[PDB]
């Protein structure tokens, strides 16, 4: 195309120069204007961009003519290769490229069914204000675009989230997202599906993938059906002790329906016990002020002091709650038989050990 | 599997679709993301096939006739017509 | 006339160390490479007050440039008796020490050799330095430092003047499109104002810059007046490149100018109640016959 | 003369030499403050 153009323009401009220099046959040739080969390329660049400055331009009746029909044949022309130019120009894959490394800032890969719901959850729950200061950042690879409303939504957020285009299936992809420099890979289920076995195997599968690309990292998973899970026992890779979790959605979702059927609003103070919620000042004399003074609690690990060993647990429970300020619900005793098992509240024969 | 002394010595061959998902059916594999499928272990030992090959019998058959006559009596065992 | 010396002392600082580069790569750092490396990263408040201040200082620079066209293009001034040359320059060396800082931090000498700030810089600084070894002005190519108007943009991102992703890129286009309309402005005063060296300097237009502004800005609408124009060999070559550079820039950034118009909602909005008119709410399956 | 044309040519990347190695130095030292 280039080469045409080129061309083009340089022929035009040779009978430019010939016709002005040579001047009109039918007049004894006393049109001549003198013009160099420069300047009637100047002179067709000028005219072919419709700018027209006058200050050179063609005097001769046959040089106008010519003239005349350059602009025609220009515009034909161009209007003809406008579909080429358009093809060039092509269309740009929006959501391509790679995940430029940070230092200093963690990142967390976000893959599984990506759409509006499950994001706006998960975002309003971890980037929430009240938040202690993290440096991470979030990596949605998901290889369905997105539509207008998820598109605004990542625009929000457009300083911590970024969107890539991939499957997690193809371990090209996975290098694209820097997932071996990745602190979590977490894998969103679809929820709503006729088939909940097929979703569990294709999440069970990209579990397969991540851990055969970089078997050293940690991920959290979503599981629908509770009888799929024990399939993650079956990867090599899968070590549980080593913080790789998978969320049951129907198991935990009934056993909080069961536990209020047992005791009614538990399913409210477990979901309010481990979500990050505003606090609000209330100083009338109403119910939620109550209530929002105990939204802010939150659950918490710690390793108890050796000051506490050899003494029972409701002892060490009561010391705790007068003195410390603390309500201690669980100890997670370790044994060599039995390896460690999280004990709820034990009785007063149970005695505190070593770390 | 376990047995009384384990299932990773029963042999078995499984069918496959796509090549990539062959580094899938091994565990202690060293094969790099970017393997061939003919270097990677599963396809080595025998213990994966992939239908793809069949893909590449059509040429084999092209600038050769009777290689798809000899696979067929060494294969089928020996459907004559 | 001693523009040459000028020119070349930009032009080996640019291509013979770019070449001894190459040489040696055919052929404790760490820690002050990372010291460097937070000293002007982003994210700490050092690099904000310092890119923000490099800014500031590029914006006066070319005010004084603005000042200074006015005056011929090669003319003769002492360093003790202007007060404006001794600011000029320690802008410069200010730019050096920014340089310097962000040689030594580097993470390839090539990459970071081939851009627009080290090459500004390379453009703008040793000029000034033979300025006053010489005691001689010349215009130069001072126009460049319009160059970091490009930047313009990330500094309202750390002053949180700007928000939204549409914001910026809006102003990160205008920013683009102001400063190539200025620097092709300054190349054009100073090609005309010049004059052809091959014919003695005996070509010489005078035009103001802000008439080369208004030749600039009629020429990328394709008005062509007339009015004004480049009489040179130089310019006239100069036209022609930024003609169809222009035209090339444009059609590049069609789709971003479609983007930023977007497809509006034709149905968004909300109903503006007037007093003493009712109104009724329809809603549930709305089609054609119901 | 071509002494002067020497100084016209070698005065840029002179000073940029001078600038890259006060920054080395600045930065050494304050390294070597910080590991104090
Ligand atoms: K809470």
């Amino acid at each position: 195309l280039l080469s045409i153009f080129i061309s083009t323009w340089l022929t035009a401009a040779g009978f430019i120069h010939l016709v002005e220099n040579s001047g009109d046959p039918w007049e004894n040739f006393q049109n001549n204007q003198a013009l160099t080969y420069w300047e009637c390329v100047y002179l067709l660049m000028v005219t072919m961009s419709t700018v027209g400055y006058g200050d050179v331009y063609a005097k001769t009746t046959l040089g106008r003519l010519f003239m005349v029909f350059f602009i025609l044949g220009g515009l034909a022309m161009f209007a003809s290769y406008v579909p080429e130019i358009i093809e060039l120009i092509g269309n740009r894959k929006k959501y391509g490229g790679s995940y430029s490394a940070v230092s200093g800032r963690k990142h967390i890969v976000v893959c599984g069914h990506i759409t509006l719901e499950s994001v706006s959850n998960f975002l309003k729950d971890f980037l929430h204000k009240d938040r202690d200061d993290v440096n991470v950042e979030i990596v949605f690879l998901h290889n369905i675009s997105p539509n207008l409303e998820l598109e605004a939504l990542f625009k929000r957020h457009f300083t911590q989230v970024e969107f890539y285009q991939g499957s997690v299936l193809n371990p090209h992809d996975l290098a694209r997202v820097k997932i071996e420099s990745a602190d979590a890979c977490l894998i969103l289920a679809n929820k709503y599906c006729a088939d909940p076995d097929a979703e569990d195997a294709s999440n069970i599968m990209r579990v397969i993938s991540i851990k055969n690309y970089h078997p050293k990292i940690r991920i959290i998973t979503q599981m629908l059906q509770y009888h799929n899970k024990a399939h993650l026992l079956n990867i090599p890779s899968w070590n549980w002790k080593e913080g790789d979790d998978a969320i049951c959605l129907a198991e935990l979702k009934l056993g909080f329906i069961a536990q209020s059927c047992l005791a009614q609003g538990l399913s409210t103070m477990l979901a309010n016990l481990f979500s990050m919620r505003s606090f609000i000042k209330i100083e009338e004399d109403t119910w939620q002020k109550y209530y929002l003074e105990g939204v802010s609690n939150e659950m918490y690990t710690e390793y108890l002091s050796s000051a506490f060993v050899g003494l029972s647990f409701p002892t060490v429970c009561e010391l705790c709650f007068v003195k410390l300020k603390l309500l201690m619900i669980a100890i997670e005793y370790k044994s060599a038989n039995r390896e460690s098992r999280i004990l709820i509240n034990p009785g007063n024969h149970l005695k505190i050990q070593e770390g | 599997m376990q047995f009384d002394t384990t299932g990773v010595n029963i042999p078995i061959i499984t069918e496959l679709v796509n090549d990539t998902n062959v580094q899938f059916l091994d565990q202690d594999d060293d094969d790099d993301p970017d393997t061939e499928l003919y270097l990677t272990q599963p396809f080595a030992c025998g213990t994966a096939f992939a239908v793809s090959v069949l893909d590449s019998l059509m040429s084999a058959t092209y600038f050769n006739d009777n290689i798809l006559t000899l696979i067929r009596t060494l294969v089928t065992g020996g459907a004559t017509p | 006339r001693m523009w040459w010396a000028f020119l070349a002392s930009s032009m080996v600082t640019f291509f013979g160390g770019l070449f001894i580069i190459l040489l040696w790569r055919t052929l404790w750092m760490t820690s002050v490479k990372d010291w460097a490396g937070v000293m002007i990263s982003a994210q700490t408040l050092t690099g904000r007050v310092l890119v923000v201040l490099v800014f500031a200082l590029s914006i006066g620079a070319l005010v004084i440039y603005f000042i200074d066209s006015s005056n011929p293009i090669e003319s003769c001034q002492n360093f003790y008796k202007d007060f404006t040359l001794q600011i000029d320059m320690a802008f410069n060396v200010f730019f050096l020490l920014y340089f310097g800082l962000r040689f030594i931090a580097a993470n390839d000498k090539l990459w970071f050799w081939l851009e627009v700030n080290s090459v500004v810089d390379f453009f703008t600084v040793p000029p000034v330095f033979v300025s006053v070894y010489l005691n001689r002005s010349w215009l130069g190519l001072r126009f460049l430092r319009a160059l970091r108007l490009i930047q313009f943009s990330e500094i309202l991102q750390f002053l949180n003047i700007l928000k939204t992703s549409n914001s910026i890129k809006l102003v990160n286009l205008l920013s683009i499109f102001i400063s190539t309309w200025l620097t092709a402005a300054g190349f054009i005063h100073l090609v005309e104002n010049s004059g052809d060296p091959w014919e003695n300097f005996q070509n010489n237009q005078a035009l103001t810059y802000w008439e080369c502004v208004y030749l600039l800005m009629v020429t990328m609408s394709t008005v062509g007046y007339g009015d004004v124009y480049a009489k040179t060999t130089l310019g006239r070559l100069f036209m022609v490149f930024f003609i169809l550079g222009g035209l090339a820039m444009f059609a590049s950034y069609v789709p971003e100018i479609i983007e930023l118009i977007g497809n509006r909602k034709k149905y968004g909005g909300s109903y503006s109640a007037v007093s003493g008119r009712k109104h009724i709410v329809v809603c549930g399956h709305i089609t054609l016959e119901s | 003369a071509l002494r002067d044309l020497a100084v016209v040519y070698t005065l840029g990347p002179a000073s940029f030499l001078v600038s890259l190695a006060s920054c080395l130095a600045l930065g050494s030292g304050l390294t070597a403050c910080r590991a104090r």
